């Protein structure tokens, strides 16, 4: 995302793979996250990789 | 003294895109909403979009979701355009103008206070 | 017929008043106070009259007044002189960030 | 007052159960707040200090 200002702060966009009502037929979906309720996964590099 | 100035007429063949520019003086660029209007020739002036020149965000109506890219560059003040996929219905007068105060605590972005207007500039798609 | 509604034309005499209605539904005029008029004239870029339904910016002369009510708006435009005889467009917030324009006006003082 | 507009979205979690989320924020992000008036404030923590 993108607000280079600091006074406002955005929600993050995080997208995740679902297990659908049938299932094993996966389908990835996407949804708003307020920033306190996510953390990233593991020290490693990688950025774009969080946890609830 | 507000004014604001935009790019010169010019003619372009049907399927391109243009990029039609906007510059205004007299007060902080990023604090105010900069609208844009479109007028076919004799038809009610129709509204395209609207910038928020501090952050950058953006908002376009059903039928221009999707054809038209708006963004500006805040170290020249100046705010840009770029119709794409042109049609002949594009035939119009396009115009910048200067919309409501920007705050942190409310959404002023529809407001219609166009309080200044720009000279306009010409696309001619034929 | 553009976005919005209104009469395309009246004419009439000074010292009275050609008054212009905008017209309407309940998401873009009825529900809130975020109505303008905009003058516009052969060759001309339009011309800021009123805004917040009853207000007028610096530069407009004190002969016009606004009004509203339910789904439609209008402009007063009392005590007409032949300077009013112009084009004149309602333009108003229409919900998810969204605004619509009008059909135009035309006015005349005989 | 949150000025955001938000939107809901759904997704489905296993048979027959929803997990509503927000989906889009129609309009421009702005900032949450409170406000009170300093003409009361300041009033009332000197009524406070007293006691
Ligand atoms: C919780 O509490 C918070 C408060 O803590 C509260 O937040 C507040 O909300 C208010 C609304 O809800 C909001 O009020 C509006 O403020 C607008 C800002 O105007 C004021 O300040 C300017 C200062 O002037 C600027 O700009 C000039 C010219 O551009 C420039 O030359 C100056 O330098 C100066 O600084 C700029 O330049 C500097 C250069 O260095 C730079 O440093 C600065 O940063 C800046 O960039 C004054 O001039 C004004 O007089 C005000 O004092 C204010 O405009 C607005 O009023 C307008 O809108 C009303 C409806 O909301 C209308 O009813 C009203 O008529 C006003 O209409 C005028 O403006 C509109 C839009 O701007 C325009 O469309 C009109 O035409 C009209 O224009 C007038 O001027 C032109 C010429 O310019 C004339 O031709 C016309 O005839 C008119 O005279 C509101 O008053 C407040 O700001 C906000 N507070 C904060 C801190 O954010 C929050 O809402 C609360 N929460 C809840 C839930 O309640
Ligand atoms: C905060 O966000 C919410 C969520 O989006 C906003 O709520 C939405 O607001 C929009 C308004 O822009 C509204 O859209 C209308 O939905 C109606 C269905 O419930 C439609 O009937 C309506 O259609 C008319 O308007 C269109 C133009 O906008 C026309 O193209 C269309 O033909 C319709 O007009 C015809 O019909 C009317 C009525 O009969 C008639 O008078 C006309 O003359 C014409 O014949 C819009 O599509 C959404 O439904 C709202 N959604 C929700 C969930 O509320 C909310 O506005 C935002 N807050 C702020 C302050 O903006
Ligand atoms: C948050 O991220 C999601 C993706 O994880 C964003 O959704 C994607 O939005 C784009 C732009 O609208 C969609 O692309 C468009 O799709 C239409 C389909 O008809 C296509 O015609 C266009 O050419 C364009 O490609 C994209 O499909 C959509 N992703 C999914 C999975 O639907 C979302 O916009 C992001 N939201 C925010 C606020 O950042």
């Amino acid at each position: 995302a993108t607000v280079k200002n600091g006074t406002v702060e955005e929600m993050k966009n995080c997208s995740f793979n679902t297990t659908t009502e049938i299932r094993d037929k996966e389908k990835k979906e996407y949804a708003l996250f307020y920033k306190p309720d996510i953390v990233p996964l593991s020290e490693t590099n990688n950025t774009s990789e969080y946890r609830l | 003294q507000v004014q604001l100035v935009q790019s010169g007429a010019e003619m372009k063949k049907p399927g391109a895109s243009v990029r039609v520019s906007c510059k205004a003086s007299g007060y902080t660029f990023t604090d105010y909403y900069i609208h844009w209007v479109r007028q076919a020739p004799g038809q009610g002036p129709e509204w395209m979009g609207w910038i928020n020149p501090s952050t950058g965000r953006t908002n376009s109506p059903q039928k221009f979701q999707g054809r038209v890219t708006m963004t500006r560059d805040t170290s020249i003040s100046t705010a840009y355009m770029d119709l794409n996929r042109l049609t002949s219905d594009d035939t119009a007068m396009y115009y910048c103008t200067t919309g409501g105060w920007i705050g942190l605590y409310s959404d002023t972005s529809g407001y219609p206070n166009f309080d200044y207007w720009g000279q306009g500039t010409l696309v001619t798609v034929s | 017929q553009s976005a919005l509604t209104q009469p395309a034309s009246v004419s009439g005499s000074p010292g009275q008043s050609i008054t212009i209605s905008c017209t309407g539904t309940n998401y873009d005029v009825g529900s809130y106070n975020l109505v303008s008029w905009y003058q516009q004239h052969p060759g001309k870029v339009p011309k800021y009259i009123i805004y917040e339904v009853n207000k007028r910016p610096s530069g407009v002369s004190n002969r016009f007044s606004g009004s509203k009510s339910g789904n439609t708006a209008s402009l007063t435009i009392s005590g007409l002189q032949a300077e009013d005889e112009a084009t004149y467009y309602c333009c108003s917030y229409a919900g998810s960030s969204i605004i619509f324009f009008g059909g135009g006006t035309k006015l005349t003082v005989i | 007052t949150r000025p955001n507009n938000n939107t809901r979205k759904s997704v489905r979690i296993g048979p027959g159960q929803t997990f509503y989320a927000t989906g889009d924020i129609i309009g421009d992000i702005k900032q949450a707040h409170c406000n009170i008036s300093e003409e009361k404030w300041n009033d009332t923590l000197q009524k406070v200090g007293i006691e």
